[PDB]
């Protein structure tokens, strides 16, 4: 619900390019936590069929020793 | 018992300074090898189902060691040993030891020593990967073993037995075009081509009068 509020702010004020630089051993970048919420925003969605069967499952498993 | 090596007690820890001495024979044995045979990384991007033409956080910039590192990995590694590195007197400093002259190659410079006065502008080039320099300390030096020769060198001015209409042409054959006006040609296409650069400069400056009398107007 803030993200068409956010995106309402701009409207009314609207107000007013990506070469390359060089890793310099003297300077850090961000990783660890804060990666992994970078990286587990976008990722894949998968919708699941959700069923309810597990007989399949029980007499495979009590077939095999 | 002379003074020059005897071997004479126990003599503890030679075995770095005996094959150090030993190591140094084929420092200076390749010299030998190369001397005769002298003589003969933007933008990258992806296609995510999520997000289509996205642009990549790491190719954004660029390490510029990995290409260094990979250079570094197929390098020499050496142990050294203390006696490895000894400098003396004779270090660091200019100089080389000029491969000794050949009978082959005096007939290729008295010749050239008796048509031409002396001129060590372009023996310099007969001899190919010789220099300016020795070939200078060549002529002091057949002055005061042969100092006849250089008087016959002197003394003949002449054409000589005429042999050297090859040995005019063996120079002239390397890259066969008319200097004498070939060297124009390219001279004025480099000419040319700045005659183009002030044309496209200049209209340049044109581009900018009209721009910046425009907005001042507005």
């Amino acid at each position: 619900a803030n993200v068409t509020r956010k995106q309402e702010d701009a409207r009314r004020n609207p107000n007013p390019m990506s070469v390359k630089s060089v890793n310099d051993p003297s300077q850090n970048r961000l990783t660890g936590s804060l990666l992994a919420h970078k990286v587990a925003d976008e990722e894949a969605n998968i919708e699941l069929t959700w069923a309810e069967g597990t007989f399949e499952q029980f007499k495979d498993t009590i077939v095999k020793e | 018992c002379k003074p020059n090596f005897p071997i004479g007690q126990i003599s503890e820890n030679f075995e770095k300074s005996k094959m150090a001495k030993k190591a140094k024979l084929e420092k200076r044995r390749h010299l030998r090898e190369l001397r005769m045979r002298a003589r003969q990384t933007a933008i990258q991007l992806k296609l995510n189902p999520d997000g289509t033409m996205a642009i990549d956080e790491e190719t954004m910039v660029v390490d510029r060691h990995k290409n260094a590192s990979i250079e570094n990995e197929y390098k020499e590694k050496v142990d050294e040993n203390p006696f490895a590195n000894l400098y003396n007197y004779g270090s660091y400093g200019r100089g080389s030891y000029t491969d000794p002259w050949t009978v082959e190659e005096m007939i290729k410079f008295y010749k050239a020593l008796s048509m031409w006065g002396t001129d060590f502008n372009l023996i310099s080039q007969l001899y190919p990967y010789r220099s300016r320099k020795q070939v200078k300390a060549k002529f002091v030096n057949e002055e005061k073993k042969r100092p006849i020769l250089i008087e016959l060198a002197l003394r003949s001015k002449l054409p000589p037995n005429f042999d050297e209409y090859c040995c005019e042409i063996k120079k002239n054959i390397g890259t066969v075009a008319d200097f004498n006006e070939k060297l124009i040609e390219l001279q004025n296409e480099h000419k040319h081509h700045m005659k183009e650069i002030e044309e496209a400069k200049n209209t340049a400056k044109e581009e900018d009068q009209t721009a910046q009398r425009l907005n001042d107007a507005n």
